[PDB]
């Protein structure tokens, strides 16, 4: 959960070289993200999910 | 010498060759095989067609366009028309298979684009309206490919599906569908994709027309982009392959 | 069970490439932090125990309630026995295809009195009877009919002030494991019911007083809590998004994917 | 007939014992650590080394 | 955008300068709306501690 | 464990001096009381068993209590776990900067009847529930609201009548011990909240009736009570010296350093 | 899988059990009586002698 | 399986990996090390940072254009406002380092070009007028590249440094540049170069702000030849890491 104390960081993607494009290339391209979490990955401490709501039974 | 890019997969008559790919996944690691006899149920002896059956298929290929969202198919019927697994099919009211899928789509080096090729098992779609469920013609067509909408379907009194891409009808999130095995078709280093699955279900044996238990989706994340005068028309095709099948409890002819 | 050690590493220069790789292969990557940096030899004792399956789908929890009352309409309470009429089970249940696991069941049964002019209320000590229906069995419509003897079905029987009731019941499905997802329909002409429905018939559940108890109306409420136990699971999906809806099918309401923030470089949430 | 484990610590033993006759009555195992990320990473045929570069 | 399959693009464009930022986000896994719905993100909102090393596949 | 022996001693004369050391190396001197004077062979066979930091911290203590009803405004109690909210328990824990220990948390819940002009009054037994939240879960708002299921959260069901409840807690902090007291902001300029009041999230703790229970109403009360086990302690330092002020922070109003007494020689108190 | 210990007298054994899976279930430790003092008395580099003068 | 166009370094945080390159031009043949104790002069204990100095730095990226004569760098006076390395420079007296050249320049399969990369240890530039000598201010800037000029620079009263190409500055022949270490960016078969340089001094250590002793230089041969709709802008960028560093004799702050 969110507090200042051990907050986490930062992550930036800055351009290095240009992007260079031959013609009849188009110009614009796209870049998709993955995430994952290595072998040393470990949690602790059950509890409530915030996200799924409810109102009365469902029928 | 030797390439990873290259593979050759032969089954029966067929053989699907490709120049430009990557390795094949296999299921969740378990190869598919006929059934132990440790597990077994149906007391009769069971009908292995093998080269009659195991084989690949090719169904009708769909253009790709650039607002294409994507699409669906049901693989327990897809085939029910196509061959003696058509027929096998409607004679038993038993089968035991497994899937391998390989979807072709090539481009030039100047054509952008990502696909997305995940094999869902029991993939469970909603209703337009919330008191409904679907029809069996809307979630089915016989080799035909059904495809999803980009917008939210308006909920009337149809029995429509809801075709969401990004709830990816089973209303969840459509970025997370990794789970499921997968591949990548990406213009870019790639041509062709290539799954591996196993037989996955809660009994031992199933009916195949009840019950369609793996559904296959392709959807894009990234558009098709291409400057003008280079060809338009890119088609995907699917290739779909049972194997080791299995039947039993011969009855019959028909389904109802 | 502990977790894997980070061992350290000096510079690097060499052809060798860790940080390189394709994921078009549907392959994620096994590089450790020491591939791209240098790294100190580190001991960790972090345990992966708690996030195991079994101490992550057993805790109790409330599936459901009614309320029956001493006199009236209402004078016993029924329910058929699913697990999706919760919000927060149903889904902890989701991410897995194919579960497998022994119920511990536990009730938690609590009474209030209703306003009336009645007078001179004396209480006595309530009982409360629990009966439960496997499939196609006889279903009781009135209080007093003779099905309530319990000559076999399986029935507690429960006073107020006592320790709540507790009973284990072992795996009840036919094949081998409970179905979240069903992809379906019942009936060979794949019309009728679709989805999940059909799996699911697992009998019924009733409640009751045994006697009146006092003069005043008297109204009950009864809490059931399932708790898994030797759990087994298969087949790992997508965490559900949109809301539920309804206990019989899959169907949602779209929503978006996320929530939203300003413009991507903005490093706060709004 | 008793038997004997090792609690939960950081830095011991417990006597259990099962009084009923049937299975679903023991209680919980929550111990069970046994752990192979083979089935859902690393799910190809070809075996892929981390040292090499993926296509060659 | 959030409503369209755009949400897990990045777009990258040819500048005539180089420097420019692509994109950047905190990390907060269990809390900031990035890793929110994220598969990661779901599995951790269910406990309150956690240590690792996240990896980011990008491609 | 035991006391040491005194030792004998006959008269003495010689240049070795016990009875004279420098204090200002900060050394506590050694002497034993028979190096100044005559001593005779004693055994003593006192212990220092009752010392030890663990039966010193060790006694249940109660840290705080509120109120809820079971009808009008408030129908249900809130209150986030600080020790520091009841005098004399902070203060025994003030001696050690970094405290090591477990938990172990018991309430004890009592009923009281309210004045009103309801007729008819007739009592049932009450059920109280008491939910645990860590932090950044759901907030009830409402006494009904969902987030009440439990299907996580530690939860317990308690009935009048019965012995009071008791659970066990392990060690939940994040570092390698609780701290008391922490100088230093919760953000890198420096601004903001100040104080150990940054280190403490410990989540929240509710709780409420599960049933009316009759027609009139009733204010119940509930109190927590710690029992520190398995203790570690690190760096003492001196008693606390001024009255508490606030619960946050360790604020005083400057008072005397002792109590006072007439001229020096006076041998009394006054 | 018991154990046994000696209780506190003055001028005897105890049985006891852990019934329970998690460390922080177990009983108080109310016997360990380690003590050395030279923690807070005497931390200095040289050590000094009672006998002699402090400052030579 | 193994390729030769592809190289990752990695030192203390930073890795830079390319996928396509040549080998690594090390030195004259000496792999940069620390002081053996037999040639020391320095009898305090040298400060030896490691991680905190050896790491890559990324200067400033300058456009390149099918006039632009070339660019140098002094290499002790270029990273000196950054990172520690700027700091531990300014609070001692000595230093001892080598470096780890690494220019990136990438273009698509239409462009042509060619790049010139060498390092020259003690480049003595001369002046505008025969007289005076350059300024401080002129022959060096923070991170930033000076560049050069292709026609010959009138000579009047001023400090300038000479800056035509064909004499390199130092006036000498710019086609004989190459008995230095070097390589060729060449945008055909090539992306990206790198360098490593031991130290060369007369003397075991020195000041580091005195006597810049490596300078960087690269040289367009063949100018930026593309035919139009193609991409105009391409930068070229220079990465820089210092190599087992050390430190004598610490001191207050500054220069002067
Ligand atoms: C007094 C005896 C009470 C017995 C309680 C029996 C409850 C049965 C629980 C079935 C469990 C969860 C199953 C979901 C079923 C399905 O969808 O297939
Ligand atoms: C029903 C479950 C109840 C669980 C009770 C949890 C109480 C947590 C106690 C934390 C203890 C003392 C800590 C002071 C914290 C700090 O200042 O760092």
């Amino acid at each position: 959960a969110s507090d200042e104390y051990t907050a986490g960081g930062f992550i930036t993607c800055w351009y290095q070289t240009n992007i260079v494009v031959p013609a009849d290339a188009q110009s614009s391209c796209y870049i998709m993200c993955f995430v994952s979490a290595c072998n040393d990955f470990s949690v602790r401490l059950l509890k409530d999910t915030p996200f799924i709501s409810q109102e009365n039974f469902f029928q | 010498g030797y390439s990873d890019r290259v593979r050759s997969i032969t089954l029966g008559n067929s053989t699907i060759t490709t120049q430009e790919c990557a390795n094949v996944v296999v299921g969740y690691g378990v190869w598919p095989d006929y059934l132990k006899d440790s597990e077994a149920t149906a007391e009769d002896q069971p009908t292995q067609p093998d080269v009659a059956t195991c084989r690949f298929y090719t169904l009708d290929s769909v253009q790709w366009q650039k607002t294409s969202p994507g699409w669906w198919w049901k693989l327990p019927d897809a085939l029910s028309n196509l061959g003696l697994f058509g027929q096998n099919m409607q004679y038993h009211y038993l089968g035991r298979t497994g899937y391998t899928i390989h979807v072709q789509c090539n481009a030039s080096k100047f054509h952008q684009g990502c696909l997305l090729v995940v094999c869902v098992p029991e993939a469970e779609m909603g209703c337009a309206t919330l008191n409904n469920t679907p029809s069996s013609a809307e979630l089915l067509g016989g080799d035909t490919a059904k495809e999803f909408a980009d917008k939210p379907v308006a909920s009337g009194s149809n029995k429509l599906v809801q075709r969401v891409v990004y709830n990816a009808g089973m209303g969840v999130g459509v970025g997370n569908l990794t789970i499921f095995p997968h591949q990548w078709i990406n213009l870019r280093t790639n041509n062709s994709a290539t799954i591996v699955m196993p037989y996955t279900n809660s009994v031992p044996m199933d009916n195949m027309f009840r019950h369609n238990n793996v559904t296959l989706m392709v959807i894009p994340f990234v558009p098709l982009d291409y400057c003008p005068g280079s060809t338009t028309y890119v088609p995907i095709t699917v290739t779909i392959a049972p194997m080791c099948a299995e039947y039993n409890g011969l009855r019959l002819a028909g389904h109802q | 069970g502990r977790v894997a050690d980070t061992v350290g590493t000096g510079p690097t220069n060499s052809e060798a490439i860790p940080a390189l790789t394709a994921a078009e292969t549907g392959h994620t990557s096994q590089v450790v932090p020491s591939d791209t940096m240098q790294t100190r030899h580190v001991k960790n004792y972090h345990s992966r125990s708690e996030s195991t399956i079994e101490n992550f789908l057993c805790r109790s929890a409330c599936v459901y309630f009614t309320e029956y009352e001493n006199s009236g309409a209402k004078r016993y309470a029924e329910w058929v026995i699913t697990p999706r009429q919760a919000a927060q089970l149903r889904r902890k249940l989701e991410f897995f295809t194919y579960v497998r696991f022994d119920l511990e069941l536990t009730f938690v049964i609590t009474s209030t009195q209703q306003p009336s002019t009645t007078q001179n209320q004396d209480a006595q000590i309530l009982t409360h009877q629990i009966m439960y229906v496997p499939p196609g069995g006889p279903v009781p419509d009135k209080v007093d009919s003779y099905v309530w003897q319990t000559s076999t079905n399986p029935s507690v029987f429960w006073t107020e002030g006592n320790a709540p009731p507790r009973m284990s019941v072992p795996f009840l499905s036919i094949g081998n494991a409970y179905s979240n997802f069903y992809d379906g329909w019942s009936e060979f002409s794949r019309n009728g019911v679709y989805g999940i429905n059909t799996l699911n018939n697992m009998g019924t559940l009733y409640a009751r007083h045994v006697n009146a108890g006092s003069t005043g109306p008297i109204k009950s409420t009864i809490r059931i809590y399932f708790k898994p136990k030797h759990v087994k699971a298969w087949i790992p999906r997508p965490p559900r998004l949109c809301q539920y809806e309804k206990a019989k099918n899959v169907n949602f309401q779209p929503s978006g994917v996320t929530t939203t923030r300003q413009s991507i470089t903005t490093m706060t949430n709004t | 007939g008793a038997q004997v484990s090792t609690q939960k610590t950081g830095a011991i033993h417990y006597t259990n014992i099962n009084y009923y006759k049937d299975a679903a009555s023991n209680s919980a195992n929550r111990q069970d650590f046994t752990q192979d990320p083979s089935k859902f990473t690393e799910p190809v045929k070809d075996i892929m080394i981390k040292s090499l570069p993926a296509l060659n | 955008k959030v409503n369209s399959m755009e949400a897990y693009q990045i777009p990258v464009r040819s500048n005539e300068g180089s420097g420019t930022q692509v994109f950047g986000f905190p990390l907060q896994p269990g809390y900031s709306s990035v890793f929110s719905r994220t598969l990661l993100g779901e599995i951790l909102n269910y406990y309150t501690h956690w240590s690792g090393s996240i990896k980011l596949t990008f491609m």
